[PDB]
RNA sequence: CGACUCUCGGCAACGGAUAUCUCGGCUCUCGCAUCGAUGAAGAACGUAGCGAAAUGCGAUACCUGGUGUGAAUUGCAGAAUCCGUGAACCAUCGAGUCUUUGAACGCAAGUUGCGCCCGAGGGGCCGAGGGCACGCCUGCCUGGGCGUCACG
RNA sequence: AGGAGGGCGCGGCGGCCGCUGCAAAACCCGGGGCGCGAGCCCGGGCGGAGCGGCCGUCGGUGCAGAUCUUGGUGGUAGUAGCAAAUAUUCAAAUGAGAACUUUGAAGGCCGAAGAGGAGAAAGGUUCCAUGUGAACGGCACUUGCACAUGGGUAAGCCGAUCCUAAGGGACGGGGUAACCCCGGCAGAUAGCGCACGCGCCCCGAAAGGGAAUCGGGUUAAGAUUUCCCGAGCC
RNA sequence: ACAGGCGAGAGACCGAUAGCGAACAAGUACCGCGAGGGAAAGAUGAAAAGGACUUUGAAAAGAGAGUCAAAAGUGCUUGA
RNA sequence: CCUGCGACGGACCGGGCCCAAGUCCCCUGGAAAGGGGCGCCUGGGAGGGUGAGAGCCCCGUCCGGCCCGGACCCUGUCG
RNA sequence: GCGACCCCAGGUCAGGCGGGACUACCCGCUGAGUUUAAGCAUAUAAAUAAGCGGAGGAGAAGAAACUUACAAGGAUUCCCC
């Protein structure tokens, strides 16, 4: 065994998809994500992998709310009137 | 020699700004010279090309030919002039695209903003 | 169509327009799955009209509520800034100093002088 | 399996829509460099690990 | 080590290359400092740009016994002998140093 | 004379070097200071007449609105618009919308699973819509203990 | 081994002197020469837009090796090989093309703890229809688990869902610099019936426990109890 | 002070095996249960003017022909 | 002995509009942006685009002018 | 029994505050070894990497329970020495 014969089992799952990050890294029996550590409030992140950090930060996704702050900062967050009618 | 700190002389930056230009900026970039008679009458040198302007080709193999602007393909930086065409291998007809910097406007289509634009440009070119 | 006319119409008329355009977008989606060639571009025109009507109705509602509440404001009507800007002290609070500091400014402010 | 969670079925539906050929008229656009889908998957190769 | 040299002492056994300080911003620092001096000058138009008046003191220690320089401020005893209230002195451009004494 | 092997040249192959480029990279300098329980970053799913991705957006879904400019967008087709409150895969932003999630907040979670409360609008029934986490602060309401007392 | 001098060549920067659509760079040539040599100069061709020489100065500046890196290409070589699971044959049809597709006939095998009929995991459209450029199906194909375009999964009763198992998480409290580690350590236990009365959290099984369905029919593809007919049940 | 963010400018820097891993739908395709690992891939032409039509062939294609200054004939500048 | 309110500018930041001169003649080329001849601008010969090395074809660049909007401190004359 | 207070409990009570994200710079903790010593244990690597937290446009520090020995200087920060 130990090889081709043992590789045939492969029926159970250690990880399923994670609620928080969507990788197949949610250890079912541990109930923890091995990528983001989902049940923990803070996100799993380590300085010994700057490649892992850079693969998921602000900018790798879509900033639904940010990407508008620089434009609202320019107008001093006026949030008041509207341009005078033509 | 340029003096403005805010103006870039970088060839990479100028080519990127030219080719990644929005539609409203290509209108100014796609400007044409006026004819001698029109320049004298309006005291303006160049104007942005428009549809239904009457144009004469002054460079290329169609130099001397005249027509009216039927299309301003800003995405391709070319204008199409009436009856300036070519036959394909199958015999069909295709309009030939010409850069507006190689034509002169001979008749202008003026609605209400063309006149206002002509007034603004004349004052600087008159003083 | 012609948002300027939409702003004239009352709320009952605006919701009557909203109902008509919803019925009419449905008739197009039926046409789209069966057959047509020029009813397909009406989908974009009518979908945008539904958005146009709902924008006008919404903008009227907020302006009305902002007028009716000018005590405590509802949480959605409050001035939205960054979270840190909302936590800032007021100018009255930033400019407040105690008596021993207000006295020294009264009696000994910085003077305007020059050297001959 | 036949027994599916809803979340698994929803993901499988999206992956079904995504492996189609690119429309022919995309290749006719002005500045076009796209040749093929570059993201086609066949079920027998390249399993999606869910 | 192979010849008649000095005994080498190179302090480069740590990660010194993560702590290199270059000076390519030196001419920019000069311009930023110059610009702030002109802004400060306009902010106080008639007031002298060199700051408040400074006293004269002897530099301490035997090496610099005999040299005079600018101090921090005038003593409370010096201001009293000249007739200038110590609260008025900073407001009219005179520095005050309550630490210093007159021996 | 022929075949085979080796070799020299011409033409044709194979392959992608060289040359000329470059909306990319790298380095330096400058200016500015703005994320989030008013729900961020991140994740999912949707969304176009023809789209898979990238880009954009959120059931108002490659966009609504305001302002500016001033006649396009285009790969194909149909519509709209032009001396005009007016085209645009245009610019810009003050008005809006903003699905399921996520610090994530009724309880959970390989589940679109299991509860409770209010409630427009049409006794009871059906409701659209919305609430119900934890810690803490100020005030408030309802309370507990001979803990310290006072008078009955 | 080693040192040194003088030269040759590559790429920039500051200068000087030039070339080129009457054809620059690069590349090719049994073309002609110069130099001991590194190299250089010219000729013919291709190619179609840039390049050179001299002085100074600077540098990621010269390859045959490193079981060197990446890419490409040979001989080996039309070679080694395509040999388990008994087996095919005839006629016809279709088609450009049939040892391999379809129909009929014949001869055989699996032999019901099967090479039959259905499920749990796992897969995810492979299911059905029509069509076919190439690729792929290590021979071939008209053919498909390939490719393209469409279609297809219907539940009060089947399951999940409900309960608890081994076990997991967890309020308060305890520890801990914090991340986090501890559930019996008892803490006014956060509520239940009819003012009165009582009072010893969740997750975890599509094989455990468990409300209730049967027969007949129907599609290209569903329904081994979901659709239709009839008859029941909770 | 400032290898992050938003916005500018410059260079005796690199020039597609170089320069960031990424000049391109690049942290992508794909690999691993997972933590993680991680590419290759730029250039027709001034303009598609992207090769009508005849003929052979089941087709793919060929032979004529047409466009272009040029076949430069859709991984198409040059092409060791 | 010493001790608030306003009006009108400045300075700071942003945005917009306008702002010189050949497409004259000949030759070669598919195309002149090349060569030759005759001219013009320049406080503009930075850069870029356009069918080949383009100051004068186009956008820009120089020197300026005009208009719009912030910031509520800092400061210059008035009441 | 009416009361005053103290300590405490319960509230979907009225109004509010907190948690997460980002890494260049900054503040706090925790903390190696490879390596050098031509061996190696103190030493070095290094009060560094990794690990756990906290901010801002800068942060931190800051107005002497400081230096000196001089004819004395006079908060903090940064540069040269
Ligand atoms: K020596
Ligand atoms: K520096
Ligand atoms: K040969
Ligand atoms: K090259
Ligand atoms: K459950
Ligand atoms: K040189
Ligand atoms: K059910
Ligand atoms: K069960
Ligand atoms: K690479
Ligand atoms: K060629
Ligand atoms: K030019
Ligand atoms: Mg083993
Ligand atoms: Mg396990
Ligand atoms: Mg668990
Ligand atoms: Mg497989
Ligand atoms: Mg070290
Ligand atoms: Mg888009
Ligand atoms: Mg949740
Ligand atoms: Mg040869
Ligand atoms: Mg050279
Ligand atoms: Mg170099
Ligand atoms: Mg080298
Ligand atoms: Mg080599
Ligand atoms: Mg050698
Ligand atoms: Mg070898
Ligand atoms: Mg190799
Ligand atoms: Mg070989
Ligand atoms: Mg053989
Ligand atoms: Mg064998
Ligand atoms: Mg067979
Ligand atoms: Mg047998
Ligand atoms: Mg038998
Ligand atoms: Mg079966
Ligand atoms: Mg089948
Ligand atoms: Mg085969
Ligand atoms: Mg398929
Ligand atoms: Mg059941
Ligand atoms: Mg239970
Ligand atoms: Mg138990
Ligand atoms: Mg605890
Ligand atoms: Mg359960
Ligand atoms: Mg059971
Ligand atoms: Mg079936
Ligand atoms: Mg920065
Ligand atoms: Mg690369
Ligand atoms: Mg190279
Ligand atoms: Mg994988
Ligand atoms: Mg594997
Ligand atoms: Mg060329
Ligand atoms: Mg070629
Ligand atoms: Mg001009
Ligand atoms: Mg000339
Ligand atoms: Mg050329
Ligand atoms: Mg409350
Ligand atoms: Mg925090
Ligand atoms: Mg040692
Ligand atoms: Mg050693
Ligand atoms: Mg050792
Ligand atoms: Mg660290
Ligand atoms: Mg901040
Ligand atoms: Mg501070
Ligand atoms: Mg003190
Ligand atoms: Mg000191
Ligand atoms: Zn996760």
């Amino acid at each position: 065994t130990k090889g081709t014969g043992s590789f045939g089992k492969r029926r159970n799952k250690t990880h399923t998809l994670c609620i928080r990050c969507g990788r197949r890294s949610f250890h079912l029996q541990k109930s923890t994500c091995s990528s983001c550590g989902y049940p923990a409030a803070r996100i799993r992140k380590y300085n010994w992998s700057v490649k892992a950090i850079r693969r998921k930060t602000t900018g790798t996704g879509r900033m639904r709310y940010m990407r508008h702050v620089p434009r609202r900062f320019k107008s001093n967050f006026r949030e008041g009137t509207e341009a005078a009618p033509r | 020699m340029k003096r403005n700190p805010r103006v870039t002389s970088s060839r990479r930056k100028c080519r990127k700004a030219h080719f990644t230009a929005p539609s409203s900026v290509r209108r100014v970039l796609m400007s044409a010279a006026l004819s001698s008679e029109l320049r004298h009458k309006y005291n303006v040198r160049s104007i942005p090309i428009r549809k239904d302007d009457e144009v004469q080709v002054v460079r290329g193999t169609y130099k001397g030919r005249e027509g009216k602007v039927v299309q301003v393909y800003r995405r391709r930086w070319v204008i199409h002039v009436e009856r300036i065409t070519r036959e394909k291998v199958n015999g069909s007809t295709v309009n030939v695209g010409i850069h507006p910097s190689k034509v002169i406007v001979t008749k202008l289509k003026l609605d209400k903003d063309r006149k206002a634009l002509l007034d603004r440009k004349a004052r600087g070119r008159a003083a | 169509v012609k948002a300027g006319e939409l702003w004239n119409k009352s709320k009952d008329d605006l919701t009557k327009q909203l109902a008509e355009l919803k019925t009419e977008l449905g008739q197009l989606r039926i046409q789209k799955v069966a057959s047509s060639g020029s009813k397909l571009n009406r989908i974009h025109d009518i979908r945008k009209s539904i958005a146009r009507v709902l924008t006008v109705i919404n903008a009227k509602q907020r302006a009305q509520l902002r007028l009716f509440y000018k005590k405590y404001a509802p949480l959605d009507l409050r001035a939205k800034q960054t979270r840190a800007i909302r936590r800032r002290l007021s100018p009255d609070e930033k400019s407040r100093v105690l008596e021993k500091t207000k006295k020294r400014t009264v009696h000994f402010p910085q003077r305007k002088f020059a050297i001959k | 399996p036949s027994h599916k969670t809803f979340r698994i079925k929803q993901k499988l539906a999206k992956k079904q829509r995504q492996n189609r050929p690119i429309p022919y008229w995309i290749r006719m656009r002005t500045d076009n460099t796209i040749r093929y889908n570059a993201k086609r998957r066949h079920w027998r190769r390249t399993k999606l690990g869910f | 080590v192979k010849h008649n040299n000095v005994i080498p002492n190179g302090h480069f056994k740590k990660h010194w290359q993560n702590y290199v300080k270059t000076w390519f911003n030196q001419p920019a620092r000069k311009q930023r400092r110059r610009i702030a001096r002109q802004k400060n000058a306009v902010k106080i138009f008639p007031r002298p740009t060199s700051g408040p008046l400074r006293p004269i003191v002897q530099c301490q220690t035997r090496k610099y016994n005999m040299k005079a320089r600018a101090g921090r401020g005038f003593t409370l005893e010096e201001l009293k002998s000249a007739g200038i209230p110590k609260k008025l002195a900073p407001t009219i451009g005179i520095s005050v140093d309550h630490r210093r004494k007159n021996r």
